[PDB]
RNA sequence: GUUACGGCGGUCCAUAGCGGCAGGGAAACGCCCGGUCCCAUCCCGAACCCGGAAGCUAAGCCUGCCAGCGCCGAUGAUACUACCCAUCCGGGUGGAAAAGUAGGACACCGCCGAACAC
RNA sequence: GUGUAAGUGCACAAGGGAGCUUGACUGCGAGACGGACAUGUCGAGCAGGGACGAAAGUCGGGACUAGUGAUCCGGCACCUCU
């Protein structure tokens, strides 16, 4: 007379967590994510849990490079 | 600053009687052996794991190369097979060696099997390679062929570079092969 | 009405050189001040270039071809080290020191060694 | 968890000459135990350990 | 009867009963046909019941299509039981049916039995419905 | 093939024994498949074989009820 | 500058693919000859590597042709929907698919090198 | 097929295979995520000292996420602290 079910697990809040066009610093975090969905460009670096993040400062830009969603870094201008 | 006999055939008549026949316009499209290719499926190898050391000698004395292994890479419970099982044993042949070996089988044992009336035309596939097999090693002089402890035969197999059967067994005709001449 | 079957190892060399070649790229990089040393092998000749990925433009170049090179009379690898040699050269008047060393999808060893070798030898820093 | 004596068991690598514990969680059906390892010790540098419990 | 042999899920929500059909809005395989006008669930003994009505009604030979097959199950559970404590069992399979659907299809000669014949298999149903022609 | 040596590789003259149409060539058989009479076929001399059957001794497709006969022995 | 050339790259990567037909080999891309030397096969100079240019453009490759296997793809309408009106129903302002259709398309672009030339 | 559940990804291989091998290191860490709080996650880059590789460069465990339990009280080795 059970409902041997009722388990979950918690969140890991994954997802985009920088746009385009935003304005990111070194070292800081674009996309959390299990596997590749988004993969590298330039200017960008990958994590241990297939996180990504900047190298270089700069502006986001989600192109694609052969079929798979990118994301990339861009010069801003000095001022 | 050698030849083997069926290799200096080939570039001498074979080649001449297949244009005569076919009447290609490259001659790069005539029809020529690349290798010829040994097995030998041990099958007991979850009963007797020594047959294989087995084999692989019998194929070291007959071939002169030592034998690749191959493996398991499924496993299949029905025959006790499991991932990475020896099987099997398998040689490749190219070139002076193999011109030679040929000339061995055609010459010494395939003259030599028990009641020989042909191999059949039927053993090839798609275009002629030539894939017949022999149940005993009980015919190479090669082999010594007083301590073998059990039979472990074979199966053999011969591929070309010609696009038809029709091609395929008159170029081993004109190799010397015992067809069955129907 | 003749027909083949499939395929020619000369498919099968070509592709699997492409192959090896876009896989090896991967960590290769271009850029103007570091370009990448692309080599283009036969068994003939050769050719090089310096090649900047930002932009996919070249600034260098070289081959086997040229009759100053086949001035040489020794072995093919003689060729090649005289081409490493003129690719120095040309390479350190445009205004490049250093690069990185794209074997092209081919083994190093032989005339690819040979080459890159002699261009370490005479100043190039890789 | 426990102290069972679980298939991963044993741990302590000593140094030689080097007194730096580094530890390791390892199997214990396989045999070896007098040849390879290394590691950065105090002082001195990339030099061979024991995995002497 | 009419059940599936497997399903991966043996326990599924209740089919929405909202938007018109996208198709089954066109006879098929017939001549005279029904088509539904209202949302609603219809199971495996209802169309066990019109298919036996239709055959009572032509009774030697005219072919009859089955447009429908309840591969959508729903689950009572057992009774005077308080709420909670679970999901019940499937216990009899419906298939949704929405607006414009065409669940029967006829191929009888005659108009005057064969209209007679799909009236007798609507009133065995709980849906208004309505009968069709194949023609525009 | 390379180290790991293979068995090794001489010459070979396939002596025939049937009619004395006879064979010689360079082979991976030697040493380890080798028999005497090391008899020059050529401008050179290497081992011999004992050939007890071949082609040219071996009927093959490259080598060479009855009630008539009921009656004829039953007359 | 330029031709039926080769090589390195790019396109928010099939508008670029697969298959069939014809056709080309000057220098180059190739295939091919052979394992003396570096080097290599979980066995095999098959591959990788080395040394050369007898032979052939048959294949690879490049060129044109075939919209056929695949792809791309609108306008307008519909579904759905935000907001509002509306006693159930339904409706108005804006947004707007998928599929389908008309069609497109046997790719385009950049750099160096050759050959060719004033 | 991916050691083990499922998903996200992987042919550009993270799948399969072979040779060396211990970075399954030490001293740190910009800036960030997520965030009641304590916990938790990635982290380029610098230094010694190394592996591999021809070099560029990668290596601070495993294709990623689970595989474990705060604090107190005791135990073992080392310290130029008392």
């Amino acid at each position: 007379s059970s409902s041997r079910n009722g388990r979950d697990s918690a969140a890991q809040r994954l997802g985009v967590k920088r746009f385009g066009g935003q304005v990111v610093k070194a070292g800081e975090i674009l996309v959390r994510q299990r596997g590749t969905h988004f993969h590298p460009g330039v200017n960008v670096g990958r994590g241990g849990d297939d996180t990504l993040f900047a190298l270089a400062p700069g502006a986001v830009e989600f192109g694609a490079k052969r079929g798979r969603k990118t994301v990339n870094i861009v010069p801003v201008a000095r001022p | 600053k050698a030849l083997p006999r069926l290799k200096q055939r080939y570039r001498e008549e074979i080649r001449e009687a297949l244009q005569q026949e076919f009447n290609y316009a490259n001659v790069m499209q005539i029809p020529g052996v690349v290798k010829v290719v040994v097995n030998m499926g041990v099958g007991d190898a979850a009963r007797d794991a020594k047959l294989i050391n087995g084999a692989i000698n019998d194929l070291a004395l007959i071939t002169g190369q030592k034998p690749e292994v191959r493996r398991a890479r499924k496993s299949i419970a029905q025959f006790k097979l499991r991932e990475g099982m020896p099987i099997g044993a398998r040689v490749t042949l190219r070139g002076d060696r193999m011109w030679e070996f040929l000339d061995r089988l055609i010459s010494i044992a395939l003259p030599r099997i028990r009641d020989f009336r042909g191999l059949s035309p039927k053993q090839f596939d798609g275009t002629g390679n030539y894939t017949f097999g022999l149940n005993e090693q009980s015919m190479f002089h090669e082999i010594d062929v007083d301590s073998i402890d059990r039979p472990r035969g074979m199966d053999i197999t011969v591929v070309t570079t010609a696009t038809n059967d029709a091609e395929g067994r008159a170029l081993l005709r004109a190799l010397g092969f015992p067809f069955k001449e129907n | 009405a003749h027909k083949p079957v499939g395929q020619n190892i000369s498919e099968v060399r070509r592709n699997a050189r492409l192959r090896r070649h876009a896989r090896l790229r991967k960590k290769v990089a271009g850029t103007a001040e570091v370009p990448r040393l692309v080599v283009n092998r036969s068994a003939r000749h050769i050719h090089v270039q310096l090649v900047n990925d930002l932009n996919g433009t070249t600034l260098a170049a070289a081959s086997s071809i040229e009759a100053d090179v086949r001035a040489i009379d020794g072995d093919k690898k003689a060729h090649s080290v005289r081409v490493g040699q003129l690719i120095a050269e040309r390479a350190k008047a445009a205004g490049v020191e250093t690069v990185v060393f794209d074997r092209g999808g081919y083994t190093y060893g032989g005339r690819i060694a040979a080459l890159a070798d002699a261009a370490r030898e005479a100043g190039l820093k890789f | 968890a426990r102290n069972e004596i679980r298939p991963i068991v044993k741990l302590r690598s000593t140094a030689g000459t080097g007194y730096t514990y580094v530890t390791r969680k390892n199997r214990r059906n396989d045999p070896d135990r007098i040849v390879l390892r290394k590691y950065d010790p105090v002082l001195r540098r990339h030099v061979e350990f024991r995995e002497e419990r | 009867m009419l059940i599936p042999r497997k399903v991966k899920h043996r326990k599924q929500h209740h089919p929405e009963q909202r938007g018109i059909a996208s198709g089954g809005t066109s006879v098929s395989f017939g001549d005279y046909g029904i088509q539904a006008l209202e949302h609603a669930y219809i199971t495996n003994r209802q169309i066990e019941s019109a298919r036996i009505a239709i055959n009572r009604h032509i009774k030697r030979g005219g072919k009859v299509w089955i447009n429908i097959f309840p591969d959508r199950p729903l689950t009572k559970k057992p009774a005077e039981t308080r709420m909670g404590s679970g999901k019940g069992s499937p216990e009899w399979w419906v298939a949704n049916v929405k607006p414009g659907r065409v669940l029967f299809e006829l191929s009888y000669p005659d108009e005057k039995t064969a209209r007679d014949a799909l009236t007798r298999a609507i009133h065995k149903l709980p849906i208004k419905a309505r009968i069709v022609t194949r023609e525009e | 093939m390379k180290p790991g040596i293979h068995p090794d590789y001489h010459p070979v003259v396939f002596q025939d024994a049937a009619t004395g149409a006879q064979f010689l060539t360079r082979s991976t058989a030697t040493s380890t498949r080798t028999i005497e009479w090391p008899t020059p076929s050529g401008p050179k001399t290497y081992p011999l074989i004992v050939v007890d059957v071949t082609s040219d001794s071996h009927p093959f497709w490259t080598g060479s009820g009855q009630v008539e006969k009921f009656r004829r022995r039953y007359g």
